[PDB]
């Protein structure tokens, strides 16, 4: 029981390139995507763990 | 004291001379007082400022980052990640701190030069009109007014004018 649940929702994510069509096919257990995102790549960064305030 | 002047035969830095890094103190009839030398000083400030600017501004830093998180099952790579950081923090630390001492002793065996450089111009300007006291000074064998003093500091000191009076007092001694 993790967080009052014996079930598991394994998530997945893919990037779809322009000119490419993705196809979802299922007959159950599919957690449907509702909100997708269109982004432009910023190469060369990371993520800093911090409690510091913003200014 | 490589050249042997700084902490050499000139055993004392003058707390009173604040116009520059090198200068002269004269003592004659008209009075006394320190005076700093700009030809020697300015050539040193400008060169050192640039020597500082040198090491500062040759570390080209690209817009990058370090913080990488690895899954618990890429520990070999997570270990590899640290090795790539520690190796730089190994190198850039060693090379820097050794460079500091170097361009420290290289900066102390530069001021010692220019002090010694200055001495062998004033000493090679009078050449027998004064007997060297050894602590970094001269005793003129002749009366030298402030107009004569100021030529010694400039670089246009007159040897023929004050030479006839020099031999009559050097003969006394």
């Amino acid at each position: 029981k993790v967080r009052d649940q014996e079930g598991r929702i394994n998530y997945y994510w893919t990037l779809l390139e322009p000119g490419d069509t993705i196809i979802f096919e299922a007959n159950g257990n599919l957690i449907a995507p509702r909100y997708a995102f269109a982004l432009s790549r910023g190469f060369g960064s990371g993520i800093i763990n911090s409690n510091a305030p913003m200014d | 004291g490589l050249f042997g002047a700084i902490a050499g035969f000139i055993e004392g830095g003058w707390t009173g001379m604040v116009d520059g890094w090198y200068g002269y103190h004269h003592q004659n009839e008209q009075g006394s007082g320190y005076a700093a030398d700009q030809k020697s000083t300015q050539n040193a400030i400008n060169g050192i400022t640039n020597k500082v600017n040198s090491v500062i501004e040759k570390m080209n830093t690209q817009f990058t980052a370090v913080g990488k998180e690895f899954n618990k099952l890429e520990r070999r790579m997570e270990n590899l990640n640290k090795k790539v950081d520690d190796g730089f923090i190994d190198i850039w630390t060693y090379n820097a701190e050794l460079l500091v001492l170097l361009e420290n002793e290289r900066t102390l065996d530069f001021h010692d030069s220019n002090v010694k450089n200055l001495y062998e111009k004033v000493k090679s300007q009078l050449k027998n009109n004064a007997k060297e006291i050894g602590n970094g000074c001269f005793e003129f064998y002749h009366k030298c007014n402030d107009e004569c003093m100021e030529s010694v500091k400039n670089g246009t000191y007159d040897y023929p004018k004050y030479s006839e009076e020099s031999k009559l007092n050097r003969e006394k001694i």
